[PDB]
DNA sequence: TGCCCGGCCCAGCCACATATATATAGGTGTGTGCCACTCCCGGCCACGGTATTAGC
DNA sequence: GCTAATACCGTGGCCGGGAGTGGCACACACCTATATATATGTGGCTGGGCCGGGCA
């Protein structure tokens, strides 16, 4: 939880499946600890940074990286579904911005490196294309 | 129980040159009387040097504190030593020395992948190794 | 050239984590302290070797 | 000038005592399990439809 912290602080982006992975904290008592924790630094007195980490994650171009960009903010303004956890608006997004060029990765694949469900990345996709519209940045 | 079969048997020691000795691993010999050859199966045929006339106190024997079954063979006879178409013998003895090793390989691929699976990706467990 | 059987894939649906309160209650685990057993450390006893001094 | 005797020091093994370590007991703290709305998510099974292969 402080290494979380000192990530949030520093305007830094890193998923609790990540340092899950490294420490086995077991999820509930880290969600426990990270609350109590958070009221003892406000007792002292962003799904944006995550996109370039995950384009990183597949080696995407940048045009890739800042289309996934405006996208997630764009997404961030349509509202409807908000978000189900950011996560898996950043890899609809990015796997929307990928579906619009030619590079080839699936469904599959994109699904077992950032490790998100396929069904979740096509029911994000979906209502995604049906948002396709004011999507568009040229 | 070692016993000593006869001893009396002549033997005769040979140092032979690398590949026909691993592939020992039948010919006929010609004695001239001073010099002696060998016509191998088709190949080649050699002279074999008389190394060292007299070998005394060289012999042979066999086994079949903790005393094991040992058997005594025979004297040694004459020390010998093979001498070598050898074009080809010293063109594949000149060829021995082009021996070498791989260089490192580089990866080529986009590095994010790469760097992705140094840290943490996401991805845990996968190997069963001192789970206990 | 035609017919039948088996396997795989897709779409879907159910269950469990996340967050909220609350009582129940009854269990389990962990820590500390003390006492007993084993290990370590210290102490005791035995044995062997080398050097120096004094007298006629 | 030459010979003889006596004392002191150092190692190794064993035994005892302490200490540590392990076990037991007690207390405290955790930690399970059940209901309620909310959403939203993810992963694993269930049924139906489609595709492929072989023989006469």
């Amino acid at each position: 939880a402080s290494i979380l912290i000192g990530c949030r602080r520093a305007e830094v982006a890193r998923t609790f499946k990540e340092i899950q992975s490294l420490i086995h904290v077991k999820t509930k008592e880290f969600g426990k600890t990270l609350n109590i924790m958070k009221n003892i630094l406000r007792g002292k007195s962003q799904n944006l940074t995550y996109i370039p980490r995950f384009c990183s994650h597949l080696g995407l171009p940048m045009q890739v990286t800042t289309s996934a960009e405006y996208t997630a903010k764009k997404c961030k303004e349509i509202k409807e579904i908000a978000g189900k956890s950011p996560i898996t608006i950043a890899v609809v997004s990015i796997y929307l911005n990928i579906l619009l060029f030619q590079i080839p990765i699936t469904a599959a694949k994109v699904g077992q490196t950032l490790q998100v469900t396929e069904g979740t990345i096509k029911s994000g996709y979906k209502i995604l294309y049906e948002h396709r519209d004011k999507l568009v940045d040229p | 129980d070692l016993d000593l079969e006869r001893s009396n048997r002549q033997v005769w020691l040979v140092r032979l040159p690398m590949f026909l000795a691993e592939k020992w691993r039948l010919g006929k010999i010609r004695i001239n009387k001073s010099k002696i050859t060998l016509l191998l199966n088709e190949p080649h045929e050699y002279d074999l040097e008389l190394t060292k006339k007299v070998v005394e106190n060289e012999y042979v024997f066999t086994e079949q504190t903790i005393p094991k079954k040992t058997a005594i063979v025979g004297t040694v006879c004459h020390e010998c030593q093979v001498m070598p178409y050898h074009k080809i013998v010293e063109q594949r003895r000149n060829i021995v020395k082009l021996n070498n090793k791989e260089r490192i390989t580089t990866l080529d691929e986009t590095v994010g992948v790469t760097m992705s699976h140094t840290g943490m990706s996401m991805r845990s467990d996968n190997s069963n190794f001192l789970k206990v």
